[PDB]
């Protein structure tokens, strides 16, 4: 099974065996026992090569996990910039949001990642959009004492 | 009640170590080559607390250094006092733990624990009377946190009836945008919780904040941050360096401070607030000190006070000043702030005045609370682990070291449940 | 008839530096012990060598060495017997249960046996003199294991107490709440009279009668040697009150609970005013009256005597105390219980007081202690107990005894006593 060995393909960063499997059928949406997708995986770690040739080939931008998570989700949670810029580029949903109530603006708000905070904001992240507790990133950013994340989203 | 034995653990632990040793040599009097050249005798009086007394006058740290990373080594000798500390208290490993808590605690790190426990038990063996330990370490790495911990566990298990302080660095995504160290510091704060007995919270989410918005320093570097820490261990160590009507020692000062034993996570402050190499016309009045040393901006915790309340708080002034205008100045805040102090311990702020400042300084305080406040910071991290954790990002590095993942949803428990501790007691009344 | 001084702790070793140096001045001692002058009553606190070498009978007992290092290469180096100033290496660190169980259980014995030595060398001991601090560690915790043996080991002698009551200006620990009431109940038993010295009362007539803004330790012992010295005068010299050990106890003392006498103490006049009119007999038994003049802070007003022994120092004529005493009965509302003479003892010393070199207090021609036991003293206690009570509803530092020794249940055991003391003096008020 060439999904299984994308995966991990895609999770470790080996390019060259990524490029070999999607020529022999490997299916570029495979998940594995937790809905993760090779473009997840490669998201998560931060291979930004694999990031943009999976979705040279017809990888899912906004596919969910079984907890709703999407690539865009875990790239801003880790604090990858520039995957977090492809795949906005390739249609990635802004404000998708996880079983938890988190979309990515909460998630980078969180890890302090203001770079990419403020790509999320430019890009249309819904300052209003509240997790399951009712909090919004700004809520976060008040109650952490975050005032350089604070000012940031005031603006 | 004499001698303290000192341990350094990974890069933060051993570069915030050298520097304590810098600041508190210079105010003992003893230059890089362990001899004496100060020209005061209460720089002398209590100099064996932290220095062994070897041939011909010459003052040696009993200090211990340790990092699975070799080149920590090499960084100390290479500093300033790098020659004084004794060749063979260099405890130092092949490979670091790349972050790696478990490697810290459970592989790598279990692995070089006994050869520190040796050199450990060889300073311990030559002291008068050990009064107990004192660690610098970061929590957001992998030695200082993992090792650190396991080494605080070894020497409570050899040891019981010695105090374990430590100086713990808590991580912040403004100093090190690395996502593992809530993980590390989260699994840590877990062990201390339950084998030290007090712990200084020393915060780079505050050092930051100090040095980016307070000193205005653009771009603030770890020499900017250790410039406040090591203000602040020379000031929270000065009772125990210099003869005080307070008989201070290690375990007084745990007796003092700690109501609950959980409960011994300290917020430290310091005034006045300066950078390096910038001197001003300070000459701080007593009020000013005093007021100062209460304002959340002086705290090296990212805690707002005014949001919590003060179990305990010792107070730390150094050089020549009116002893009746400070105990007016200090006696005005508690009446002031009254609603900040608990009213179930009476009598809970204490006063030290030492004659002699810090380098540099006519005026100096130093703040110690044990604030109800400080759940504010154990959120913080909390909040991140979490995020991290319910993703399960990395969790392969962890157990793939032997490591299982009950032992993350118990840490981040714990913590949670030491945060609801917090809450309890700032919600209690007198009635 | 000899008696035997105990210091247990910082406060008890550098008070009894402040009484024993006082105690040679008066009675003529050098500091070597040699004593010119003649070579008496004195020897019930000295004994005497073959070199005419006097010897204060005083032991001097602490867990870590600091303080008594200091008698040791001080003035007085070579007044007391050097074995009868015992040091351990680690102190008590503010916690009773460390004094009492941890630390002090590794010396008690060298202690007992070294105060054996000096009992040996009595011909009629009467009892000891332990002076110690509420709020230590070494004070609350060792003094009350030193009690307890004593009352096994010397039955049928008397045991008085000096006891430093805790103030917050100068106290040292938050605790020091817990282990004044763990040492009172455990020493209660053991101790046939005690007398408070409340650090707080001993701090205000250094700041308004010495002028002193901001006072030492230094200036608080050399005031208490002096009331100090005052309380034991009878002891040490000729005289028809408080003769002895059991004296204090049947002049002051009704029932063996509520042993506590308050002292007051007239005058206390700065040394810079050295050209003073000199106050009568009527102006000083008039100040004895007067709470600004008490060891402990209290209202006696508020409370009924029990007994009242004037010590009269100095130059006063006994008829003058007898109309002092008469002015007092009058104009005064003092109110004695039922059960007691409404009688005042009086001693009268006819050497004037004497004053330190260094010390803080003019000169006087007569001065006076007044020992009373009144049921206000139990004010005392109930600021201690409330404080007490504070932390202890939310069982805040209990853990640091618990984990020495102790068991939780020791705490409401001693409250509760201190509770009954507390109705002791309320059903004799
Ligand atoms: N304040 C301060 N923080 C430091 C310093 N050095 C590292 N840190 C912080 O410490 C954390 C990283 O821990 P390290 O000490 O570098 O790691 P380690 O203890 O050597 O363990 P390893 O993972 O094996 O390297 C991060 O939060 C850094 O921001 C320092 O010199 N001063
Ligand atoms: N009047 C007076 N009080 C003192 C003196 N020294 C200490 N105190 C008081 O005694 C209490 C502290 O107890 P200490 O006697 O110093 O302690 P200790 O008996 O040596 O016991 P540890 O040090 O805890 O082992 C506080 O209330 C102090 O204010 C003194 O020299 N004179
Ligand atoms: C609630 O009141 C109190 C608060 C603190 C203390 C105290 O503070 C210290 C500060 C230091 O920087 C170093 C110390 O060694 C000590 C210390 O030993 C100590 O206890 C003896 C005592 C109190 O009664
Ligand atoms: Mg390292
Ligand atoms: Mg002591």
């Amino acid at each position: 099974d060439l999904g299984k060995k994308l995966l991990e393909a895609a999770r470790a960063g080996q390019d060259d065996e990524v490029r070999i499997l999607m020529a022999n059928g490997a299916d570029v949406n495979a998940t594995d026992a937790s809905g993760l997708t090779p473009l997840h995986l490669a998201a998560t770690y931060g291979h930004l090569e694999i990031v943009e040739v999976l979705l040279k080939h017809g990888a899912d931008v906004n596919a969910i996990d079984i907890m709703g998570s999407t690539p865009l989700h875990l790239a801003a949670l880790i604090g990858h910039l520039e995957i977090v810029e492809v795949l906005l580029k390739h249609g990635a949903d802004v404000n998708a949001v996880d079983t938890w109530g988190d979309t990515p603006l909460h998630l980078a708000a969180i890890m302090g990642h203001l770079e990419i905070v403020e790509v999320l904001l430019k890009h249309g992240a819904d300052v209003n959009a509240q997790d399951k507790f009712g909090k919004t990133a700004f809520d976060i950013s008040i109650d952490n004492g975050n005032e350089d994340l604070a000012e940031i989203l005031q603006k | 009640m004499r001698e303290i034995v000192h341990i350094q653990a990974g890069q933060c632990g051993n570069q915030i170590g050298a520097k304590f040793w810098e600041v508190i040599s210079d105010e003992h009097g003893i230059d890089p080559t362990g001899s004496y050249h100060g020209d005061s005798d209460l720089q002398l009086e209590r100099i064996n607390v932290y220095y062994n007394e070897a041939a011909g006058n010459k003052y040696v740290p009993r200090a211990i250094l340790v990092d699975l990373e070799p080149g920590t080594m090499d960084s100390v000798r290479s500093g300033p006092f790098g020659q004084i500390f004794r060749p063979d208290n260099f405890v130092f490993g092949q490979s670091g733990a790349g972050n790696n808590w478990a490697k810290g605690h459970y592989t790598e790190g279990a692995e070089l624990v006994d050869s520190v426990l040796d050199v450990v038990r060889k300073e311990s063996e030559s002291c008068d009377c050990l009064q107990g330990f004192q660690l610098t370490h970061s929590l957001g790495g992998g030695t200082g946190s993992g090792m650190g911990t396991l080494l605080i566990s070894k020497i409570r298990e050899e040891y019981p009836d010695r105090i374990m302080n430590t100086f713990s660095v808590v991580p912040s995504p403004k100093v090190s945008d690395t996502v593992v160290e809530p993980y590390n510091a989260t699994l840590s704060v877990h062990q201390l919780v339950e084998n030290t007995d007090e712990t200084y919270c020393i915060d780079n989410e505050a050092l930051y904040d100090i040095c980016f918005r307070t000193l205005k320093l653009t771009t603030p570097t770890y020499g900017d941050l250790n410039h406040l820490v090591s203000a602040t261990m020379s000031g929270v160590t000065t009772c125990l360096r210099f003869p005080g009507q307070l008989n201070a020692d290690l375990r007084k000062l745990a007796v003092n401070m700690v109501p609950f034993p959980r409960l011994h996570f300290f917020m430290p402050g310091f005034a006045p607030l300066t950078s390096r190499g910038s001197q001003q016309y300070r000459a701080l009045t007593v009020p000013e000190l005093t007021q100062q040393m209460f304002d959340a901006k002086n705290m090296m915790a990212a805690c707002d006070p005014r949001h919590g309340r003060y179990l305990t708080v010792a107070a730390v002034f150094r050089g020549r000043m009116s002893m009746k205008e400070v105990d007016e100045q200090m006696l005005n805040v508690q009446n002031k702030n009254s609603s900040y102090f608990v009213e179930w311990i009476p009598n809970n702020v204490k006063t030290a005045v030492c004659d002699i400042p810090p380098r540099g300084l006519k005026m100096s305080a130093t703040f110690i609370g044990n604030s109800t406040a400080i759940q504010e910071l154990f959120k913080r991290i909390s909040e991140q682990f979490t995020a991290m954790f319910r993703r399960k990002a990395f969790l392969h590095w962890y157990t793939g070291e032997g490591m299982d993942e009950m032992e993350f949803t118990e840490a981040e428990s714990n913590m949670n449940d030491l945060v609801s501790e917090y809450q309890q007691y700032q919600d209690a009344t007198a009635d | 008839r000899e008696c035997i001084s105990i210091h247990v702790g910082q406060a008890g070793v550098q008070i009894g530096n402040a009484c024993w140096e006082l105690y040679c001045l008066e009675h003529g001692i050098q500091p070597d012990g040699q004593m010119p002058s003649d070579k008496d009553s004195f020897n019930t606190f000295f004994s005497e060598t073959g070199a005419g070498k006097h010897v204060p009978r005083a032991v001097f007992v602490d867990l870590e060495p600091t303080v008594i290092d200091e008698v040791r290469t001080g003035t007085y180096r070579q007044l007391f017997h050097p074995e009868q100033l015992i040091t351990g290496k680690e102190d008590a660190a503010n916690n009773y249960a460390r004094g009492h169980y941890t630390i002090g259980k590794e010396i008690i014995d060298l202690v007992l046996d070294r105060i054996r030595k000096l009992a040996d060398q009595c011909t009629g001991l009467q009892g000891f003199l332990v002076f110690h601090s509420f709020g230590g560690g070494t004070g609350s915790g060792f003094t009350s294991l030193l009690m307890e043996r004593l009352s096994v080991d010397y039955g049928k002698k008397s045991k008085l107490e000096f006891s430093i009551y805790p103030a917050p200006q100068v106290s040292t620990a938050v605790v020091e709440p817990y282990n004044s009431i763990l040492t009172t109940h455990t020493t209660l038993e053991h101790s046939d009279c005690a007398f408070m010295v409340d650090n707080e009362a001993i701090y205000d007539i250094c700041r308004r009668n010495l002028d002193i803004e901001r006072p030492t330790y230094t200036n608080l012992n050399r005031l208490i040697s002096q009331i100090v010295s005052s309380i034991t005068a009878s002891l040490r010299f000729d005289g028809a009150l408080n003769v002895d050990l059991t004296e204090f106890q049947t002049n002051l003392v009704p029932y063996p609970r509520i042993h506590f006498p308050l002292a007051t103490y007239a005058p206390v006049i700065s040394a810079e005013k050295a050209y003073h009119e000199q106050l009568s007999v009527a102006e000083i038994t008039n100040a004895c009256f007067e709470p600004a003049n008490q060891m402990v802070k209290c209202d006696p007003r508020h409370g009924k005597y029990m007994a009242c022994c004037l010590l009269y120092r100095g130059d006063v004529v006994p008829k003058d105390v007898n109309a002092a005493i008469a002015t007092i009965k009058t104009k005064r509302s003092i109110q004695f219980v039922d059960w007691c003479p409404t009688g005042f003892k009086v001693g009268i010393n006819y050497q004037p007081p004497t004053v330190v070199p260094g010390g803080d207090l003019a000169k006087v021609q007569r001065a006076v202690c007044m020992l009373s036991n009144t049921t206000a003293i139990a004010e005392a206690w109930a600021r201690l107990d409330h404080k007490f009570d504070l932390m202890y509803a939310k069982r805040a530092f209990v853990h640091w005894y618990v984990g020495e020794g102790m068991e939780e249940g020791e705490f409401s055991e001693a409250r509760e006593d201190m509770a009954a003391l507390e109705k002791d003096y309320e059903e004799v008020g």
